[PDB]
This record gives C-alpha cells, structure tokens and sequence, in this order.
C-alpha cells in the first residue's frame, strides 16, 4: 500500500493505490483507501485493510457526531487529536499485527490565508502527530519511493491539476520499485484513487482524468 | 389474575 | 385496604383498553388471521413471534410493543438454546402471563395491555391453531375459536358467534372478520396471517393491492 | 395515551 | 387520586407546551421546511439526528436538549452498528415515544415537550416525506402534510390547513410557513430544511443572507 | 400538591436570589467587565471557567462555588480532549442550564444561584462579546450588552439602560457600573475584566493600588 | 474444504463440497457447508466444522431477529458488517485453532438493475470484508484451485445452469488437486451441494441435477 | 423560565 | 449559607 | 411547609451552640492565641490542622471532632500531594464551609456547631493572620481581629471589642482574653498559640506552669 | 534529541534542537521541544516525541486547572511534584518503550533573591528530581556532549545573551557529537528554539536571534 | 449532650 | 414535631438505662475496682478492654456486649498496627462516644447503654487511674473518683461521696462499694480489677472463694 | 550511597554522604541522604534516590498525621513498627529495582535513663527490623566499610563532638573503599550531612563543624 | 428486651 499528499497553492490532494496481498499473494485489485471523512479533511490509512476501514468509519462518525451534537465542527487541532487518539488507542493490538498507519489531508477554513489553507498531517505508531512543512508526505510500504520521488516532483506543483499529477506519478514510482504497491492497471482499466480539498470542498476525482495522466506518466517513460 |  | 387499590387499578385496566381500537384473531383452515383497525400506516400491532408463532395486542402501544420485543427475544433465545422446533406458544404465552402478574402486582403503573398469542401447526402436520389470550393482571385464557380485543368487544364477538365458520378460506374469513369488525373499508386495515402452508416461518403480511383484491 |  | 394525579400531570404538560413557542414543519418538493419562532440566536430549537433525519421540538430547551442529544447518539451508534441506510425515521420515533412514557410514567416531574420527526427520501429514490409528532405521555402520530408544535396551535394550525398546498417551493413553502406562523419578523426566526437533492446529509440550515434574500 | 410544592420551590429560589449581593457584567472596548460589590477580601464571585470565558454568580457562595468549579472542570476535560479553541462559552451555559435544571427538579433543596458566562473573541479576531444568563431553574438568556444579578436588580439595571452606552473604555466603564452600583468605594469590590486583546487568557484582575487608580 | 460462489446474469450461485477429515482421516463424507441465511442470501463457511455451524446458526437467528424486532429486513450492508462483527470477535479462539472463514453470496433486492444485483463478499482472517468485483470467488484449503479454475472457465457463464456447471466443475478441480476436499462420491452418490439466489429468493438445488452435471464433467474429463 |  |  | 422545617432546624442548632461553652481566637503580635473554658483535661476544643494552620470549635464535641479530623486527612493529603506551602487556610475554611452546606441540606441532624480557622503567616515573610468563622449552616465569614465561638457571645465580644488592643502581646493578649471570657481561673482553661515565629509548625499548647506564670 | 538549560544572572534559558528519528531515518525537521508551561516555567521532554508532547500538554493542563480552581499558582515546589508523579506513573510505559525523561527551567516569584531566583530541574526514569545547583543541566541523547560544552562554557555566562548563545552552543557541540541531534540547518533555515524566563516571565526567543547566533558560532569554528 |  | 420525637428518644434511652442493675468503678490505690450486681452467673458485664483498659456497662446487654465487642476489635487493631503502648483509655472512649452518637441520630432505635472506660497505668509508672463515662448520646465525662451506671444512681452516688475515701486499699474499696451499692450477697455480684501491678494486662477477675475471704 | 548512625552519651548522630550515581557516572553532588523526620527521631534510606526521598517525606507525614489526629506522638516502637510495615510494603517494587532500605535513629524521650536513650534501628530488605546494641549501624554500599571503621573508632565516642569525627571518619573510609559513596569534596566545599539528637531535640549540624572534621581527617591521613 |  502506498498512500500520497501534497498541498499545491489553494489546496491539497491525496491519492492512494488499489491492491491489498496476503503475503506475496494478491488478494484484491480495487480496494480504496483514501476516505473523505467530512468536507473539508480525507484520510488515508495504511496497514491492515481490515482495520484501516474500521478506524475511517469510526472516524468519521466521530467528527459528524460532534458536528451534530455541539452544533459546530471541530477545529482542525480537534480533528488531529481524535486521530491521534484512535491511533494511541490502537497500539496495543498494532503490536500484535492489527497495525495501522493514518495520514490526514484537510483544508483549513479558519487559516487567515486561503491560498495556504492545506493541511497536511503525519502520525507515528506511537500516536504522536506532525503537521507536514515539506507539503508532501506519504504512508505505506512503498511511502519512502513515492517520498524520494515527490522531493524531486514537487518543483512542478502549482495548481490541482500538477498537483494531482505528481501525485499519480509518486503512486507510480512507488509501486515501480516496491510489490505491495500496485500501478496503474492498463488492462483492467484500474487506476488509484485520489481526493482534491480546495476551498470548495473535498471531492473524489472522477476516473477518467487519473487514467489519462497515469497514461501520460506511463507513454513518457516508455 | 387467572385463579382456575 | 390493599382491595380498595387493587379494584382501582383494575377498573384503570379496563378503561385503558376499553378506549382502544378492536383485533381480531380467527383460526381458519389455512392458520391464523389477524385483522385489526390500525389507521396508522408505521405503527404495527400485529407482528411475529417466531416461525409458526404470531403476535396480535390491543391497548397502549409503547407497552405492547416493548412486550412484543421482549417476546421476540425470548423465542429466539429458547430456539438458539435448545431448537426451533421447541419453541412453543404455550411458553410464550406462559412467559407473557407471569411478566404481566409481575408488571400489575409489583410495578405502580399497570400495562393497558391484552395479548393475543397464536401457534399455528408445522409444515407437514395437523393440528388445530391454538389462541391464547392474556389480560392485564396476568390471567391466561386458551379460546379455541377467534379472539377479540380492545375497544367494544360484545358487539363484534356476537356477530362472529353467530357467523362462525369452520375451516373457512382466507377469503370468507377476511370478509367475515372485516364485516365483524364494521358491527369498515379497506383502508386503516392491518392483516396478517400465520400461514400453515408455509414451509418455517408462518407468518405473512397482506398490504395494499391484495387486500383490495380479496376484497 | 397511544392507543391506535 | 391517582386518576386526578394523571390528569393534572396531563394537565401540567399542556400549560407547559402551551407557554412556549410554535414549530412549524413542512413537506414540499425538495424535502421538509422547519420554521421555528426562536426570538434567541445561539439555542437551537431544530437540528439534525441523521442523514435523512430532522428533529423539531417544543417545550423547554433542557427537556428536548437532552432527548436530542440521546436521539442523535442513537442514531449514530445504530448507524455504526448496522448502516447508514438501516436507520430510518420510524425507529427514532418509536424510540422517542418509549423514552417519553417512560419519562412520564417514572419521573417525579414529566418531560412536558412535544417532538417531531422528519424523514425524506434517500437521493435518487422518491418517496413521501414521512413527519412523526411525539407527545409528553409518549403518543406518536404520523402526519403526510404538515406538523405544527406549541403556542396557539389551533390558528397556526387552521392557516396552514388553508394554505398549505403540497408540491410547493422552497420559497413558496417559506412564504406558506411564515404567514401562517403570524397567526414573525425576517430574525427571530430559525430556518432549516431536510433536502432530498443532496446526495448523503439533508439536513441544512437557511440563515441570514440567503434567508434575507429568500424572503 | 404538585403546584404548591412547584410554587415554593420557585419562591424560595427567589427569596435566595434577593438575600444575595449585586454584581454587575458588562461588555466594553476591550471585552467584558465584571465588578460587584462583595465584603470579603478572599471569597470571591468572578472566576475565569477557560482561557476566554469568564464566570460571575450571584446567590449561596458554596452551591455557586460548586458550581464553577464543575464548569472549570468540564471547560478543562473538553480542551484537553479535543482541542482549547474548540471550548465555548455557549456549551458551558448549556451544561449549566442542565445542571441547574436537574438540581431544581431532582435535589431536596434547589440551588439559589444566578450564573453569568462571559465570552470574548479569541486573538486576532473581531467578534462582539457573548453574555449568558441562567437562572435557578435553567433559563438561558443572551445578553447583548449587560449583566445584572443579586440585591435590587431593577434601579441598577435602569441606571445601566440609560447611563450605559457602547464601546466604553475601562476607565468609563468602571465609572458607569460604580456609579449604577450604587442604586461604592474602592474597597470592598471586585472587579476583573475579560480582555480580548490577551493572547490566549483573557481573563485579568485588576486590584489594589491599580484599580483606585482607575477609580 | 472448498465452497464457491460466482455471479451469473440475473443472480449468484454457491456450491461447497462435503468432506471433513480430522488430520489425514476422512470422518464426514456428506458434510453441508452451504446455508441459506435467509431468503435473499446464503452462507458458507470454510475451517474447522463445529465453528463453521455455530457461525452460521448464529447469523441467521441474528438476520431474523433483527427482521422481526424492527420489521424491516437488514440492508445489504447491514449484514455484511454484521458478519464482519462475528468474523472479528473470532480472533482470539481462531489462534487457538477455531478458524472460520465464511463467503456470502446474496441478492440485493434495492439495486437499481436486477440483473446485475448479485454481490460475492468475501471476509479476511482479520474481519476485513471485499465484496468481489471480478464475478467469483473461493474459500477453502482448496480455494486457490477452484479460484485458478473459474478464472478460465467464467467466460461460459451465461445463465443459472452454466453458472451452476462452471462452479460444480471448479470444486472437481479443488477436490482434484486437494485431498481435504471431497471431489463426486459415484460409489455413494454424495455430490456438492449447491444454493442458486435470484430475484424470486434463494433455493437448494435439487441432488440429481448437480449429479447429472457432475457425470457430464467426469465423462468429459476421463 | 426556558420555553424556547 | 454566605451570600456573598 | 419545608421552610418550617428549615427554621426548626436553624433555631436547633442555634439552641445547641447556645448551650455550649465559649471560645475566644485573638490576633496578637506574635500570632494568633486561642483560649477555651475546658474543664476536661483530655477533650480538646483547640488543635493543630497544619503547619501553620489552626482549629477552633464550639458545639458538639463528636461532630466537630469529626469535622476536625477530616480538616487534618485533608491538609495532610493536600500538602503531601503538592507541598506544604501549598496548604492555605482559606482552602481548608472553604471546604468546611462546603461539607457543613452539605450537612445541613442533606443530612439528617444538622451539625449545632460553629468553627475558627486560623493561619499565620510563614516562617521569615510578614502576613496578618487570617481568621476565617464557619457557621452551621456553610456561611463563612472573615474576622480581622477577633473571632468568638459559642454560648453568650455578646457579653465578651462586646468586653473584647472595648478592650481590645491590636499589636498585644501573648502576656497581655492572655490577660484581656480571660477578663472577657470571664465576663477565669489557671486550670479549667486550654490555650495554645498559632506562633509565627516558630520555623515550621507554629502551634504550640500552653499547660501547666507556663500558663500560670503568664496568667 | 538534546535539551539544554542554564542559568545566567537574573533568569533562565531553555533551548532545544528540531531533529526526530526513527532509527536512522530522519522523520522531522522542525520539531519544537520547549514549550511554556506557564508564565514562569518551560518544559522540556526527551524521549518518545509522541510520549514529550503528550506530557507537556497534560502538565500545563493540570498547572492551570489547579491555578484556576484554587485562584493562586502552585508553588515551584508543588509543580516539580506534579511533574514528578507523572514521571512515576509513566514508569510501565517507560520500561515497555513510552519514555519521556523531562528538565524544568523556572523562575521563582517567591524567592527573596530576584537575582538568584532562576532555577533548573532535572528528573530521572524513577521519578526522583534533582534541583541543579551547578548552573546548567542537559537531557537527550547528545546530553552529555552538551554538558560537557556548558562545563567549559559556563563562564562566560553574565546576562540572557550570553547565556542563549552558551546554550546554542551546548547544541551544537551535542549535534557535532551524536547523529539524533540536528545542528543548525542554514540550507533550510531551521534553528534550535529557545524560551528564555525572567522577572517579566517566560518569553520565546524569536528565530532571529537564534539563527545569528548559530551563524556566528558557524563562523568561529570554521 | 456533650458540649465539650 | 422532630423536637418531641428527638425528646421522647432521650426519654426513651434514660427509661431503658434506669430499668437495670448498677455498676460502681472506684478507683482505688491499687488500680480501679468493678463491682457489678449481675443476678447471673454466665453473662458478664465487666469485662477487659486492653491490657491497661478495662470496660463496664449497664442497659441492654446485647447492645452493650456488641459495644464491648467492637471496642475489644479497635483496640486490638490499634495496637498491632503501632503499638501496645499506643492504645490508650482515652481514643477508646472517644470512639465509644463516635459510635453512640452515631446510633442514637441515624439508627432508629437508640442504644440504652451507659458506659465506663478506665485506664490504668503501666507497669513501673505512677498516675492517677482515669475513668471515662459515656452516655447514651454520645457525651463523655472525665470523672476522677468514681463512676456508678444503671438504676437509681442518686442513692448510690450520695452514699459514695459519703465514703468515697481515696487512695483506699482493696478490701476497704471492696467494702464501700458493697455498703454504696447497697444504698449484698457473695452470690448475685460479679467483681474485677485493674491491677496496676500486673505486669502487662492489668485485668484480673475475683471468683471463687476469693470474693469470699475478701469480704 | 553510605548512611552511618551512632549512639554516643546522652544521644545519637547520623551521617550521610551526597554523591549519586547512574551506573558509574556521577550524576549528583549534593543529594542529601537524612532527614529529620520529627523532633527527636531522624532516618536515613540507601537505595535508590527516588523512592529515598518519597519514602522520608511520607513516613514524616505518617508520623505527623498521627500526632495531630490524636494529640501525642508515636512511642518508639510504634515508629519502627510504621517504618517496618512501609518496608514491607515495598517487597514487590524492590525486586524490580527500586529497593529502599533505611535506618532509624532516635531519641526515646520514654526511656527511664536519659544517657542512653539513644536508639538505632536497622531494616532488612523484608521489612525486619532490629534495635542495634552494639552502638552504631550503617546502610549502603559502602556500609561494610563505615561498619568495620566504627568498629576500631568507637572507643573514641565519648559525646557529641567525638561521635560526630568517628561519623565523618567512618564516612571517609567508606568513600575510599567504595566509588558509589562520595567522600569531602574540597574543591566543590560539599561535605557529608549529619544530624544530632539528643534530650533538646534533632539538629541539622551546620556544615562549618564537618568542614572542620572532614579537613582534620583528611590532614591526620596525609 | 433484657436489661441485665
């Protein structure tokens, strides 16, 4: 699994592979793992599939409960600490396999400046959490090669459209060099997933611009 | 109640 | 004097379900029928029990239908415990007499509740359906021909006296029991029937279009 | 009381 | 008296209801309008309990403040423990009506509050929006065209019956509520709609300029 | 009887509200200012309940004591849980309105408290300064301008309706609400001032050789 | 052990063998592994036996509670967490060796097109639940062969009947190259048993027509 | 007090 | 108690 | 009528502090000096609660006794929990002001006694000593100079008032406190000292020949 | 990781390094880890970084609940035990892998002396704390480098400028020594924070002084 | 009752 | 009235104490003497405490042997938590006193008991016995020449101070407190010590033809 | 660690060091090892410094809180019995490493002979304990040292000042035999504590008198 | 009940 973030100038985008193995066996194909958890934040988890859909919907249900009960939404500060949280909470049983990895993308609408108003979190195992100043990150098996290819891409973002393409071309190196990972499936016509905050909200991009530049990145390195 |  | 109490919680009973709307519950040969006067459209007063056992109450609701959960619950308990096939009417009715005795003797509020059970026989067997009526103080009453409840019960259980009819068709039966009910249209009509012909579970709803067309 |  | 003591508590939650605003909640084409006299900013008297959920209230605001909250909590964890799709409005009626008769039957003073209930259809899907009115002794009653709750109920009530038409607008529907609601100003007033258009949460509240602009 | 005992209750509540000293919290330039009139050098009714809320009571020093120090940790438990800029002023009225309801209906001896939570926009942010008053039964007030609790309520809340007039610096703000105090000298008052323009806590007291000064 | 699930045009078909044995010693020869949960859905359940039956005993009396109690049957959905749950709260008596692995085949009647309305959702060790995109699916020990088999053969599926013959023949492939899977006793005439689901409910397949089917593919293969 |  |  | 009840219960515990002997706490130049007419050698109306913090009563001896050893489990427990100089006597006068609010709301007999805490100033630093009355009831008050506890207290307080001397000495301060008691004798008389110049623990018991040769 | 604090005449500095680990891989660059407990102290934690913010946010929580509840700041006494006992009760943790070692710099208001009112604690895993006398104290990895740079160094502390750039120095000479600790990064201009706490109360040291100082002792030792 |  | 309820308690508890045989405990030079008129021969009513602690009682004897049982348990547990020389006479009647006002104010039947601790010195140590007598609401009373319980105790105490002669041996304390007690046979009069010459536990009992030869 | 405690004439003293190690690093100086607990009792606890300190300042509240509550204090025996059972209390905790063993003198203000009122208590690691007679006990690492120095020095104790030298001495040669025990420090000017108790109470000696005692020795071994 |  590998699972992508970058804020681009206006907002941020996050983009995640499709294929979960037992072992060196691959089990599923098109799995998603990248959460629109309300609005304005998606999350991304990493790990165990099992437990990274039970802690996306445990988050989720969360934020809108407080949302509904206190009439307002948490604060951003208030969203990393319930994850933190979740995570810290978690320990236990990650130490015995069950172990899951979040990253957090969101879009903060109380920033003063709405053309830096991407957030992008990191946690650790151990539950502690780190707002990304880089303005990419990354989680999973393949995070350290789609980490290593995004310090060289990243001079190119300037709107969600390049961001959203290095994004893809990160996945793309990530699963190049690492077999967990999953690329873009040509011949099923399976793509990775990905998710653009802007000031408007978060938004599932539709499939068919991910499939053209995933045939972009894959015609210019042929 | 039902005595029967 | 505790009688002087006892009598005024019982004429509380008896008013409570006497400002109620009327059920019907006849054997017929195909099973059990249930009909009731239920103008709501979400509020549902006759259910199921278990596979061949089907449920009819009459009075306040909230407390028929906390008795009806609590009847759900103990037939899938006692048929996951042991099997399906010993879960009974007969408990069921027994368990729903001692809790009412128990709710009217020790709770202050009395339930406004009469409870209709019926058992219907298994597929591929005979056996005559059996009804049995609980009241609010917990006695326990096995009629072997229809039940009636709530509202004014003399009326109706007359007319269905004097035209009572032995294993007559879901047609006739609905007829008669709407008719009894009337001493009414098609709308504000719950119906249901345990159906003997059913291979496990006994119990089916007629809504809509096929009450109209029995009818 | 709810008795419909 | 117990007989007297239930009817001055009857009594007690109609003085109670009667000193207090009046809630009107409508279905029209897109969904339910809820329009509340709420002469406060911060307090709410309409919120949402789930995706297709709406809850109105009338009464004082610790009474329904407490069954909100315990109506949303419900939701949410029955939403976690089976679905989204598997809580509906009639589940969340039904459960505020058991509280209230417990609350009734059981405390020392009674929960003297009135709620409603609003569900609308699931997007791409048409149905008819379904109002439940829940009342202090724990009655529910389904509505299929308005819910008007406190104040002087039989003005409000009659103008609306007048003036209500079905299929209306959105600013149709507000015109309808705010003109029947005089039997008042552009403030003071708490706007919500549930609507059927949006894809996963219809609950969405109309405040300030877009209100001024609507009226 | 039920309306008697109501009506006691209530009247005692009162009688406790009248016994008890006048304290005055009004919103100024600069945030909120609380001054009252209290003998005591060292028990005092102003407080700060989280880093820009503020309290003031009037009425039975303990019940009120207990009653911030409940708020203080409920303001404490909510930041450290989620966050300190998710901690409201508003959800801490709320909480006390229900405390203060479930004191008046469930306790022996209801509490004889009025409650004053004060609220100022955080750093760096424009927004009109928040007053809530909750009264012994639960009400909840929004108050756009001032606050006045304890003693003859009615001649200092005249004096501030005309004397009063927005945006006051400290040092008319202290003059006015000395000066509508009195309907008192340097000693034997307590005054503190939420001051939004504090980083993070607003709360601020100022006494001894500072506050004759600015009197 | 090996059942099968595949979706054809119109609906799912479920078939599961009929052997159980205790290491090497074959002790069950007619052994049933597929239930019909419910009108609309069918369960079976691959490891150890005992585990096997109480699972779905408890997921049907679980379905039908829920039925009678609220008077609308489960969403889709609904029931697959609720499976998911059971499969969860399992972990800690599957490490000491009581395993369940269950595969749903259901019918949701409150999809838009009926003919594409079957669902194959297959669960994890974790609790993790896939709900199968490709058309089939497999668990069992001999799950990989018939899975190997069904990706050739899922082509000849066009209705009920070709479904039904592609999964008869993927659990022959299992019971040959597996011999903890019971392949068509002509001796004893013990044959898989089969559930077919479509819109008007779920049914037992009749014995002498997977007994025809199964003669078809033994005098094909000899 | 509170009816609103 | 103290009113004050 | 419960303010019957309260009254009856208000005049009990006036009645039972009334018939109780007197107790005088005074601030004197070295600190504070409590004298107490006790003509039992074991039973003691004066002790130690911490450091530099002191305990005086009148009343009931079980009940205050009772109230003494809570104050000293909470001093210890708090000074062991923070520090020493954590430990104030304003902390510990306002949670026996909370527990005898509690005692008389919630308790069956209401507690007829009346407390004095004292605390001096720390070892090297210049304070005046504080003295904080307790009442029956919660109400807690501040004293600067004199605090006087149970039976008559007008005849010595008036004699103590036109008498007293601020900046005394303990020789004199003696001398003034046993003519206002007396309005006594070397035995029958259990002083002690609060003794701001001690480093530590302040209090100290004056018996046997200390005493007489002082009085 | 390495904290370091001193005393200078008339207050205290507490400064801190930006670098976090996992093993070798270098996971944050710009890690704060000296926060303002209150007005008058500052803490710093080594150790687990999610354990040290988890610490220092609960410390300043309880410092300020008891302040508010009982209107009058704890004593520094009172506070070295409160952060005492949360170094005892993290002790299971601690031995299990969650471990936080912390140092306080504090001023006392209380004390006679204004000059000499500057005061340093160090704790150990146990949950003894220690009082320095010697002037300076260090924690972390590279805290004994460091101690040993301010052993040197100490004299020429005489005022808070002196005393910041002794204690930048000791930070260095700590990331000179040992790989956990960052050195002054000019390529991205990331400098150790530090607080710096007086007679006016605890105040950050805002990055410019810091980053000339850095600059300066780059200077000296090339 | 005792009073000292 | 809780006024006459309170009063009719304590009439209550005097009637029982006077309906019972009396108890004199004399201190005399050799420690304290317990002469008792118990008609029988099994129940004991002058027991040993600790081991310089000695009790005695008269009222009820179930509740007084509960007492003694009780105060046996303290002290037990008291001097093997610290120490034997740790368990004085003093704490013991403190408790004693604790414990009867707690039964007489929340038990609804008081305990009509009357107690008396005394103490005795250790071994090698010269002081004067004390001698504690509690009563049945709790009030204890230093009483250095003698204690006398149950009955009339006015003739008894007259014909004491009459004789009372201190520092009296063992037989003429033995006889005064037959001649007093009179105001009888070997038979009928249970009688113990607390020898201050005993090493380590002071309690002896005197039965047999000891109490014969001694008078 | 090294706490040395003996009876002289008409009264007792105690004496401990002030180094603390971690390991074999020095990591304190100053660390002062007797406490005077009340007016006439003093203790001393080797072992760890943590539990050292907490168990001093809750065995002075324990005695304290009985004092106050009823109004006289402990007998001797009731104070070893306290100090024993708090010992005993500590079984579990010692095994893993935060042992704590002290020693108790005191002054027996009960005791018929005021010239030997003097009382040394030593505890064993399960909470026994023995009032010593042979006039001198010592606790700590080097307590084997101190013990047969105080052998050959104790016909040399004649009062205060006498006991107090063979303290000190007893000290010294403890801290040349032993590295954990810190001997006079004369270029730091740190010196052992000591406390003397007699019939007017505890006193802390003042650290002149041990400057001057310590300097003798260390001319007299020279 | 007894009073011996």
């Amino acid at each position: 699994t590998t699972i992508v973030a970058l804020k681009y100038p206006g907002g941020v985008v996050m983009a995640g592979d499709r294929r979960s193995t037992q072992g060196n066996m691959i089990s599923g194909r098109d799995v998603r793992k990248v959460y629109i958890t309300d609005d304005y934040t998606a999350t991304g988890i990493a790990g165990t599939a099992a437990v990274a859909v039970e802690f996306a919907r445990l988050y989720a249900v969360e934020l809108e409960h407080y949302e509904k009960l206190e009439g307002v939404p948490l604060t951003f500060a208030g969203k990393i600490n319930r994850l933190a949280i979740m995570v810290r909470g978690n320990l236990a049983a990650a130490m015995q396999g069950l172990l899951a990895l979040p990253l957090l993308a969101g879009y903060d609408i109380h920033a003063s400046d709405p053309q830096s108003a991407g957030r992008i979190v990191s946690f650790d195992a151990a539950g502690g959490w780190n707002i990304e100043e880089e303005g990419y990150q990354a989680v999973g098996s393949g995070s350290l090669f789609a980490k290593s290819s995004m310090k060289k891409l990243y001079s190119q973002v300037t709107d969600g459209d390049s961001g959203l393409r290095v994004a893809v071309e990160a996945l793309y190196d990530a699963a190049d060099d690492d077999s967990a990972t999953g690329g873009p499936d040509l011949v099923r016509g399976i793509f990775p997933t990905a998710v653009i905050i802007d000031a408007d909200g978060a938004v599932d991009v539709p499939e068919s611009r991910i499939a053209e530049l995933a045939r972009a990145i894959i015609e210019s390195r042929s | 109640g039902q005595y029967l | 004097s505790p009688e002087q109490a006892m009598r005024e919680r019982s004429e509380l009973a008896r008013k409570g379900i006497a400002r109620a709307k009327s059920v019907v519950a006849l054997a017929y040969a195909g099973g059990v029928l249930f009909v009731a006067e239920n103008p709501s459209r979400s509020l549902q007063k006759i259910s199921e029990l278990y596979d061949r056992v089907g449920f009819a109450a009459a009075g306040k609701f909230n407390e028929f239908d906390n008795l009806r959960r609590g009847g759900i619950q103990f037939a899938d308990t006692r048929g996951y415990a042991y099997d399906r096939r010993d879960v009974t009417g007969r408990q069921l009715a027994n368990v729903y007499a001692q809790t009412l005795g128990t709710i009217f003797t020790e709770q202050a509020k009395p339930y406004e509740v009469e409870l209709c059970v019926a058992e219907v026989a298994h597929y591929g067997e005979t056996k005559r359906p059996e009804l049995y009526r609980i009241t609010y103080d917990g006695s326990i009453a096995d009629e072997p021909h229809f039940v009636v409840m709530g509202g004014t019960t003399e009326p109706i259980a007359n007319a269905l006296k004097e035209s009572y009819a032995e294993n007559a068709s879901l047609t006739d039966a609905l007829r008669i029991a709407v008719a009894a009910l009337r001493a009414l249209g098609v709308a504000s009509l719950e119906v249901a029937v345990l159906d003997a012909n059913r291979p496990r579970r006994a119990f089916r709803r007629i809504t809509g279009s096929a009450l109209q067309a029995l009818l």
